[PDB]
């Protein structure tokens, strides 16, 4: 599968999702990114069945969007993340389901704390330091669970992440060709253009 | 099981002149092993200048040219009796098989 | 405004007009019934009008056969009691169905009542112009009378009569009750209780009857059935000979 | 076919009155009087058996229904229209809550339901309201005994002791000379009998008279034994010899 | 046909008003008077109990004040069987939005809610209009405390004090002359009783005929707390403000 | 079920529930909107039938359907809550499949469209609303201002009013507004608005609100003060005179 | 009286009338009129076509429904379209599942049937239009007349619309003649002529002005229109 | 009251009748037809000066061959045009050619008595006749360059020149006499700028009058306002030149 | 009040249904129409007004069968009866399908009765505006019937209705005197002749056609068939001989 990977640190929540885009025997694209910005503080990314994964994620930021100028305001990470499970939970006893895992990694202004939601296609959410889906867990996780600290700094969260993405480079069977990081904080989302050699 | 289709063989042939065309096709009808019919017509002139020809399972065939020549009939009802042009039945027909895509 | 009297809605009196008239209707046919219970059995008798002579006698009727245990005589027009008599018939089938035991005369009554009570709650459905007495001799209740009207209204009687002349019949009735001290008539036979029923009909409405002026509707234990032409002369011959 | 009448035949006048609800009401106020009282370990309701011809057999027509094993009811106005309230709220008791709790409800739940069914008959498309108004008595572990009323808007409301229909101003009035909260079952049979009496024109006795009681357990009505969370309905209709030992203490 | 029998509950009149919300208004105002007073720590709901009688349970009885959350709560003018058909939507749509979003949901967005159900009954279906007016009386973490008012048009505003049903004129004259904005709870709860008891179409305000609640966020713990009154808090609370 | 066709025509060729519902727009309060050079400003006069109100969560009568767009109106206030939900759906609808933003004249479009449709539908009533709608089209720094009414019919003005008292401040605007140089400043703009309210609103500091809409998506109210000081240096100008 | 019975087609007056159906049927005589007979090898559809201005084309009156079946229309042309367009499905229907040509006496059945359920029920309307149905069958030529009563007839001859009582004298009179000419097209065609012209008044039949009808033995209905009905002036 | 599909005793439909009163009160519209093409105007007829006049749209594209203007209550028109624009769309796909002028009007037409509260003959959902008429113009290579009026009655009719609108009497009586098989396309522009002039309110001039045409060749175009301000100055000439 | 007459299925004060008693005036409108029960069969005739030379004759043929063994005739409004016996089709069709057996006349009387009533229960519908005669042969002997826009109906020994009805029930009433044994199927086609010739007089200004049909198990084995030829015109003779 494709790699997402998320961290949370001090201040921020960092997403890390691979570039690949893998048709059969082609790599058809190596700059995609499996994202998209749901409101000012919150980030989503996800993997999974070729068309169902954009579809769901559009489809989602098109009603946090519409939820927010109906309000003016912004539902907070947690609130978000509990309308993404509801709408994976419905999908999973539907005529044809989902098939889409996704990391909600969003800053919630309110109590100033950076949060970080796994939620599988089934509607399994867990709120956690670090996540991701696939296969990536199983090399990530082990390292994560060594090198991770609550007090890390967006800095010290970034050359952790390096250090998850050097062993899937020299482990996993498949080229993801690299990936596309972004950071979530109390300022809003930005995307770290130079990871290919930081 | 039940299969909704069968083959009744037969073939047939398009050829297209400079200013005229041709559309061949045998007579024989057959199931299996066995001939159903020494002369059973699989070439049809359904107006406005248009001979068709469904070949393969019969009974789709004909249905098929069934609906066609209706569709001519309706063209000229809804158009002032104007000529269904081989450009326009060819694509009308087009509709009537997509129609069936399932 | 003045539409409180067409559909029925209720009117400032808190009365539903539509109800009232249909009750009109039910006289509309100038026919006298009364039914009676005996010991083991359950009358019901129907004057029998049949003005036109060019009618098959055979095929005017206002008596039916519902179930093979209940019987129902209708006082007013004939389309809208056959109406009565057709539901009536499906209803009493479906329980059997959907129950496994005969439907009781009391239940089918209540049945019927609450339907009318729907056409006069709801207003596009129009209350039937009829009433309908229901008897059998239920196998837990014995001999019974139920009838209901187009208000939606239903309760069981000792006796009871309906028609035109109905307070008249109803009085006779009453004050035969009130001097033989019991609920019924006590005879073991369903032709002694026949011709009870048919000499009160005749004390009260001050008329003799010949065969073809009556209609005659009997329930036993497992059955109902009405009487033909003779059946019933053999009921006035026998009255004759005790005047 | 097909009702075609889906607009409201309630509506709202110039002067804010729902013309068919008071319409109901005044049906109400034609009724054969009923009455309710509440005493500390029971409740009575009663109302007088109106026959409508002696031929007629009075005990084939309740005016009081039991609803569950420990809830009844009575009315005054349009009989009809109450028989069919019975059947829906002896249904309704158990598709909005027996089939999902397992336990009969609370009274005040029912009565909610009840008013629910009448509120809806007054905005619903093509219906009249219902022209009767209730007295529902009951008990269940929480709340102890309960009456309450429900008009044809829906409105209801919970009673030490009150009366409905006919003389229910005169009867009212009655009632809040003798009740006092320390009043015992056989107390208020005896206050609710008296009452009556006073609304009754000719015979009154056992066979005239209808009322029944929510009070203790009967165990000889379960139909069962062998299981002691089980003791049986505190519902219960007197009996017409039951009612005439108490005319005679009047 | 049908159309015979129709009202058309739903049309403009030659003015531009809508002949079923003006006529539910007036019989709005005929209804036992609620009033709504905002405070900086807290709001209270105060309601007059129309037509009581000795025998009534007052105990087991509220028709007046009902609670929709844990947080939010109604005051009733009109047709309570009406109100109890909106109140049940409103409960469910409360628990909907804390099953989506595992937050309460924001005061204004039930209120704008059940307002929009009652807007619809103006435009189209051919049904009569609700006979009610609210008073909601709730509380969440964006707009603290806060007062909102709806009727049978739809159409529902905010308030630091506000009155529904009959003799709101006198009663809106009488608040807007004694409330300030700094004001505390119990001086609302004292302001609410004085209204109403001169506002009254009674002999006296006796505690049988009241109802009341307050929404304060008690100091020694940290959250909200409802708290609709028994009889004898009332009758407490009366003696207290001098009103005996 | 209800489907009685309450709008139809009348032996003159009136839809009487058409014309009612524009009544229903004079009895509302009055909305204004003029179109600057580089902006749009949407003004609206606060009723005082009754006072004693929390401006903090009362409804504002000027609404964001998009980050770029707004939308004010004069009626039922209840009626205007569909409008805005629908015309909001709307445009997140397009933004998921066209893949760019609504330009103002495809919303009015929309809105003008709804209301038509409550025009000859069974069962239903016109909405007694009329509306303007402002704002800047993706990628655009031409102002764009759209007014909608009961029939369904919609346009665009440099400048205009609906509501009660419409007529009054039109008449202002008509020779007060040239199109030769429109206000060429946010603040000039928002002096022409207030100018034109103030000849129907009768003194009203906290009675007249005010938004300004700039190119890409740069919306903002201005508060009772920000306007207090506009009327303020307005009445000097009669003053000095 | 009528003002208070004629609100709709599912109400009676106190005389057993159908007020609606009979303004529907007013429809049909401010119509243009239109003629119809038959021999017994060919029938003949002839009609008069109105115009708006000098500047308006003259709206059609015959419609075309199969190879052997046609009808020509008085009143409100949509009624005519909506009906005609029923029939060509019913001959359609006929064809394709019985490949068998629809009988003229059925297809006047049939369009009884549809009418009769217009005024009936609530909410629908009467059709505002006449029909005149000839055809071929197995059975010979064929002329009927349609009424949006819902009555139907079979006739040797007849006319509908304006002045129509003129054509419709001439044919009960010229009936002997007619009736017998056949093998002849064009003999039969200037009969009907004949009758229309007697129903004239405002001015008389131009090329542009003139709508006639065939179908017979060996002839599938056909319509003529203009230059191909100069002949015939 | 009484249902919207009842008669009058004349044999009327009271609706459509009562529905082209309504199409008397708007504003006026022009076609005419030539061997060189088909000419459209209208009146804009703003109902004050700050109205952005060419936001008026009261002239409309189908497809290239056709195009139509509108009188009455134009917001009617609306779901007429994205009908007759989608048949037109729609015979496209199914047939790979153009649809022909009649075709789409018979089409447009189709749904003028779709309306009532229940009649019995399919699923009439629409409450009202439209308050509008039309005027399709367009070319076909059967019957070349056509006008047609379409009416809410379900009937059209097709014309060498017609006016609908408040001022049509009187225009239509204009075009009697102006009309002629071979006027040319220019002729035609100048015709229709004429009797808009007679029977505006206003002073016709290139912002509350606007022109369009259709040819074989170039398709339906609607003329930008610098160059119907011309085709003014042109015609204002030749009439003060007699 | 007034206005009871308006509406279809609403009572007057007197309990009747006024639109019923009007549909029934367009049926003594109509043409005359009769019917003859015999020995093993019936016999239905009717009377064709001759509108003019025109219509085609023997071609406009009123009287309808329903399955094999059934005949219908009708006065009133023609569509309404043909509306009548397309439903009876559908009933004798369902029928058959479902028992096997055709339908017995009786069985159907009821199913096109129960029909008929059904259009006198709302407002949404009008009622038949046709008085229909109609019978034949079954598992147990010939059955006559007539049923009424009112849903009425019963068994008959002779039957007419229409314009001329009183002359053929005076008729009609003579052949059951006279004939107390029973009619056979050749007698009652004559004597109907005869009677619709004599209930023409009501009508006698203009011309005429006759039209007779017969089920008889003897005559036509139980089938419905029309009268044709030799057999009319002897009856037609029969006739024109009595009627002078």
């Amino acid at each position: 599968m494709d790699i997402i990977l998320g961290i949370r640190v001090q201040d921020s929540v960092i997403l890390a999702s691979s570039k690949a885009v893998t048709r059969g025997i082609s790599v058809l694209k190596d700059s995609d990114d499996k994202t998209r910005q749901l409101s000012p503080h919150t980030l989503m990314s996800f993997a999974g069945e070729a068309g169902d994964t954009v579809q769901f994620a559009e489809y989602i930021q098109a009603n946090i969007q519409l939820y927010s100028i109906r309000e003016d305001y912004e539902l907070s990470p947690q609130a978000v993340s509990s309308f993404v499970r509801q709408e994976l939970a419905k999908s999973i006893r539907s005529r044809r389901p989902y098939q889409v895992n996704v990391l909600i990694g969003g800053y919630d202004k309110k109590k100033n704390k950076p949060e970080l939601y796994q939620i599988d296609y089934l509607g399994t959410k867990v709120e956690l330091p670090y996540g991701a889906h696939g296969y990536s867990g199983f090399y990530t996780f082990s390292l994560l669970d060594h090198h991770y600290r609550p007090d890390m700094t967006t800095e010290e969260g970034l050359d952790l992440l390096k250090l998850c993405v050097q062993e899937l480079e020299k482990r996993m069977p498949m080229d993801f060709k690299g990936v596309i990081v972004k950071i979530v904080d109390k300022d809003g989302i930005r995307q770290v253009d130079d990871f290919q050699a930081q | 099981q039940f299969n909704p289709y069968g083959d009744n063989g037969g073939t047939i042939l398009g050829i297209a002149g400079e200013d005229f065309a041709v559309l061949a096709g045998d007579t024989r009808n057959i199931t299996d092993y066995s001939i159903n019919s020494r002369y059973e017509p699989k070439v049809f002139d359904c107006g406005d200048n248009i001979v068709m020809s469904a070949n393969g399972f019969a009974a789709d065939g004909d249905a098929l040219v069934k609906r066609f020549k209706n569709s001519v009939k309706w063209y000229h009802f809804d158009h002032n009796d104007k000529k269904l042009s081989i450009n326009s039945a060819a694509r009308n027909i087009q509709h009537l098989l997509y129609g069936k895509r399932f | 405004a003045g539409y409180d009297r067409h559909i029925t809605i209720f009117s400032p009196e808190g009365r539903l007009y539509q109800v009232e008239y249909a009750f009109k209707a039910t006289n509309q046919t100038n026919i006298n019934s009364l039914a009676v219970r005996g010991k083991d059995c359950t009358v019901v008798i129907s004057q029998k009008k049949v003005p036109d002579k060019l009618l098959d006698p055979t095929t005017v009727s206002y008596i039916f056969c519902i179930s093979r245990t209940i019987g129902m005589v209708v006082n007013g027009p004939i389309p809208d009691a056959r109406n009565a008599a057709l539901r009536a018939k499906a209803e009493a089938a479906e329980f059997r169905y959907k129950y496994g035991y005969d439907m009781p005369c009391d239940v089918l009554a209540k049945r019927m009542a609450n339907l009318s009570q729907i056409y006069t709650q709801r207003a596009y459905m129009r209350p039937l112009g009829v009433i309908l007495t229901f008897v059998s001799v239920d196998e837990e209740l014995g001999p019974s009378i139920y009838k209901t009207d187009p208000a939606g209204y239903y309760v069981g009687y000792k006796a009871t009569a309906t028609g035109p002349k109905q307070q008249e019949i109803t009085t006779n009735l009453e004050n035969h009750f009130k001097k033989s001290k019991i609920d019924h008539i006590n005879e073991e036979s369903w032709e002694k209780v026949v011709e009870f029923a048919i000499t009160h009909m005749i004390d009260a409405l001050g008329t003799e009857f010949s065969k073809n002026d009556l209609e005659v509707g009997v329930a036993t234990k497992d059955k109902f059935f009405t009487l033909s032409a003779e059946n019933i002369e053999e009921r006035l011959v026998a009255i004759a000979e005790q005047d | 076919m097909t009702d075609r009448y889906s607009f409201s035949l309630t509506t709202f006048s110039p002067s804010g009155k729902l013309g068919q609800i008071d319409y109901a009401l005044t049906a109400v106020k034609q009724g054969v009087t009923s009455l309710g009282i509440k005493a500390t370990n029971g409740v009575v309701i009663a109302t007088e058996k109106k026959s409508s011809s002696p031929l007629a057999m009075s005990e084939t027509l309740s005016k009081v229904s039991l609803l569950t094993p420990d809830i009844g009811a009575v009315y005054s106005g349009m009989g009809p229209d109450y028989r069919v309230l019975v059947d829906k709220s002896r249904k309704v008791a158990h598709t909005s809550y027996k089939r999902i709790y397992g336990e009969y409800p609370p009274t005040k739940l029912l009565v909610s339901e009840v008013a629910k069914i009448m509120q809806e008959a007054t905005q619903s498309g093509g219906v009249r309201p219902f022209g009767v108004s209730l007295l529902i008595a009951g008990h269940d572990e929480f709340n102890g005994f309960s009456l309450y009323q429900v008009d044809p808007s829906g409105s209801y409301f919970p009673w030490k002791a009150t009366a409905i229909g006919k003389g229910s101003v005169a009867a009212k009035t009655f009632l809040e000379k003798r009740w006092n909260d320390e009043l015992e079952l056989e107390d208020a049979i005896h206050i609710a009998l008296l009452t009556l009496k006073e609304s009754v024109e000719g015979e009154f006795n056992g066979d005239t008279i209808e009322l029944a009681i929510i009070g203790d357990e009967n165990p000889d009505l379960l139909g069962y034994t062998g299981i002691p969370t089980d003791k049986g309905p505190r519902f219960r209709k007197l009996t017409s010899q039951e009612i005439n030992d108490r005319l005679e203490a009047l | 046909g049908s159309r015979r029998y129709d009202s058309r509950t739903t049309i403009f009149s030659p003015e531009g008003r809508l002949y079923q919300v003006e006529y539910a208004l007036e019989s709005i105002s005929h209804a036992g008077t609620a009033i709504g007073i905002m405070a900086s720590d807290g709001i209270v709901l105060a309601a007059e109990r129309k037509v009581t009688s000795t025998l009534l349970e007052q105990d087991t009885s509220t028709e007046k004040l009902y609670k929709l959350n844990d947080k939010i709560a109604v005051a009733v003018a009109g047709l309570t069987a009406d109100a109890e058909i909106l109140i049940n939507t409103a409960r469910i749509h409360a628990q909907n939005y804390l099953k989506t979003y595992n937050e309460d949901i924001p005061v204004e967005i039930l209120v704008r809610r059940l307002s929009d159900i009652k807007q619809g009954y103006t435009q189209h279906g051919g049904l009569r209009p609700f006979g009610v007016s609210f008073i909601y009386a709730g509380y969440d973490d964006r707009y603290g405390y806060q007062l909102y008012t709806s009727n049978p048009s739809g159409n529902y505003t905010g308030w630091k004090a506000i009155s529904v049903g009959a003799n709101t004129s006198a009663a809106q004259t009488l608040l807007q002359m004694d409330y300030k904005d700094d004001m505390k709870v119990d001086d609302a709860i004292e302001l609410a009783l004085k209204t109403l008891s001169k506002t009254t179409d009674s002999s006296a305000l006796t505690y049988d005929r009241l109802e009341f609640a307050t929404i304060r966020k008690g100091a020694n713990d940290g959250e909200v707390y409802q708290k609709i009154f028994k009889p004898q808090e009332i009758k407490d609370i009366l003696v207290k403000t001098g009103i005996t | 079920g209800y489907d009685r066709a309450l709008s139809i025509f009348s032996p003159d060729g009136h839809i009487f529930q058409v014309e009612y519902a524009l009544e229903a727009v004079k009895r509302g309060t009055c909305a204004v909107g003029v179109k600057g050079k580089n902006c749009v400003v949407l003004g609206c006069e606060r009723r005082s039938t009754l006072k004693l109100q929390d401006t903090r969560i009362t409804p504002s009568k000027v609404s964001k359907i998009d980050s770029h767009v707004v939308l004010s109106f004069s009626g039922l206030n209840a009626d205007s809550r569909i409008l805005i939900e629908k015309a909001r759906v709307e445009a997140q609808s397009h933004r998921l499949t066209l893949e760019d933003p609504v330009t103002v004249e495809y919303l009015t479009r929309y809105v003008a469209g709804v209301q038509q449709r409550y025009t000859q539908s069974g069962g239903v009533r016109p909405f007694g609303v009329s509306t303007l709608i402002a704002g800047f089209d993706p990628r655009d720094d031409e102002p764009k201002l759209y007014q909608t009414e009961p029939s369904g019919i919609y346009s665009s003005w440099s400048a205009q009013t609906i509501g009660r008292n419409s007529k009054t401040v039109r008449e202002f605007l008509e020779k007060n507004y040239d199109r030769k140089e429109p206000p060429a400043t946010v603040e000039e703009c928002v002096k022409l608005t207030v100018r034109s309210l103030l000849e129907v609103v009768q003194t009203g500091a906290k009675n007249i609100e005010i938004t300004v809409v700039k190119p890409d998506s740069d919306i903002v109210a201005l508060s009772s003060e920000e306007i207090n000081q506009y009327v303020t240096q307005i009445e000097q100008e009669k003053q000095e005179q | 009286f009528r003002n208070n019975y004629d609100g709709d087609t599912v109400t009676f007056s106190p005389t057993g009338r159908l007020f609606q159906v009979e303004y529907a049927l007013e429809a049909i005589k401010q119509g243009s009129v239109t003629v119809g007979l038959r021999s017994n090898t060919h029938a003949v559809l002839v009609a008069l076509k109105r115009n708006a201005d000098e500047l308006s084309s003259y709206q059609k009156k015959i419609i075309k429904c199969d190879e052997h079946m046609g009808l020509s229309l008085a009143g409100l042309a949509p009624d005519a379209r909506v009906l005609s367009n029923y029939l060509r499905q019913q001959c359609n229907y006929s064809s394709l599942v019985f490949n068998r040509k629809l009988a003229v006496e059925r297809a006047g059945h049939l369009l009884c049937d549809k009418a009769q359920k217009n005024t009936q029920s609530y909410g629908g309307r009467p059709y505002g239009v006449g029909l005149l149905i000839i055809g071929y069958d197995k059975s010979g030529a064929h002329l009927l007349e349609f009424q949006p009563s819902g009555n139907v007839t079979e006739l040797y001859g007849t006319a509908i619309g304006a002045r129509s009582q003129g054509a419709k004298t001439y044919l009960e009179r010229t009936l002997d003649t007619f009736i017998k000419i056949d093998g002849n097209p064009d003999e039969l065609i200037k009969a009907g002529v004949e009758a229309i012209s007697q129903s004239l008044r405002d001015e008389s039949l131009t090329v542009d002005n003139l709508s006639i009808a065939i179908v017979g033995k060996d002839t599938p209905f056909t319509i003529y229109d203009g230059e191909a009905v100069a002949k015939y002036i | 009251d009484r249902g919207v599909s009842t008669f009058s005793p004349e044999g009327r439909l009271f609706q459509v009748e009562y529905s082209l009163e309504a199409i008397k009160l708007g504003s006026t519209a022009i076609g005419i037809a030539t061997k060189e093409g088909v000419v459209l105007g209208v009146e804009k007829r703003a109902t004050s000066p700050l109205l952005e006049s060419d936001s008026i749209e009261k002239i409309v594209e189908i497809d290239r061959h056709i195009g139509c203007a509108m009188s009455g209550l134009t917001a009617d028109a609306r779901s007429m045009i994205e009908h007759a624009r989608t048949a037109a769309v729609t015979h496209n796909l199914y047939y790979d050619e153009d649809i022909n002028v009649e075709s789409l009007t018979q089409s447009v037409c189709d749904l003028a008595l779709r309306f009532g509260e229940g009649a019995s003959g399919e699923e009439r959902l629409m409450s009202r006749p439209f308050g509008v008429a039309l005027l399709i113009a367009g070319h076909d290579a059967d019957d070349g360059y056509q006008l047609f009026h379409a009416e809410p009655s379900g009937t059209f009719y097709r014309y060498n020149a017609k006016a609908i609108g408040s001022g049509s009497e009187g225009a239509q009586a204009e075009l009697l006499n102006e009309w002629h098989s071979s006027l040319t396309l220019k002729e035609a522009e100048l015709l229709v700028l004429k009797i808009l002039k007679q029977v505006m309110e206003e002073k016709l001039d290139e912002n509350n009058a606007q022109l369009s045409c259709i040819t074989k060749q170039d398709g339906f175009k609607i003329y930008d306002n610098e160059k119907t301000a011309e085709l003014i100055k042109e015609l204002k000439e030749k009439e003060a030149a007699e | 009040g007034t206005g009871y007459d308006l509406s279809n299925s609403v009572f007057s004060p007197d309990g009747r249904n006024f639109q019923v008693e009007y549909a029934v005036k367009a049926v003594e409108n109509g043409t005359t129409s009769i019917g003859i029960k015999c020995n093993d069969g019936v016999v239905f005739a009717v009377e064709k007004l001759i509108t003019s030379k025109l219509l085609v004759p023997q071609k406009n043929v009123k009287i309808q069968v329903v399955d094999r063994h059934i005949g219908c005739v009708y006065s009133g409004l023609i569509p309404d009866g043909r509306h009548l016996v397309n439903r009876g089709r559908e009933e004798a069709a369902s029928f058959k399908k479902l028992y096997k057996t055709p339908i017995p006349i009786p069985a159907f009387a009821d199913r096109l009765g129960q029909y008929v009533q059904a259009h006198t229960l709302y407002n949404s519908v009008r009622p038949f505006g046709v008085s229909t005669i109609f019978g034949g042969v079954d598992k147990n002997g010939a059955h006559l019937y007539m049923l009424e826009p009112s849903g009425s109906y019963w068994g008959y020994k002779g039957a007419a209705t229409g314009k001329g009805r009183q002359s053929a029930k005076a008729e009609l009433e003579k052949l059951v005197d006279h004939h107390p044994e029973g009619l056979s199927a050749r007698e009652a086609v004559k004597q109907a002749a005869k009677i619709i010739y004599l209930a023409h007089e009501d009508n006698k200004e203009k011309d005429f056609e006759l039209e007779i049909s017969w089920c008889s198990l003897s005559e036509t084995n139980g089938l419905h068939k029309f009268v044709k030829g030799d057999l009319l015109q002897e009856a037609i003779d029969f006739a024109q001989k009595e009627i002078n």
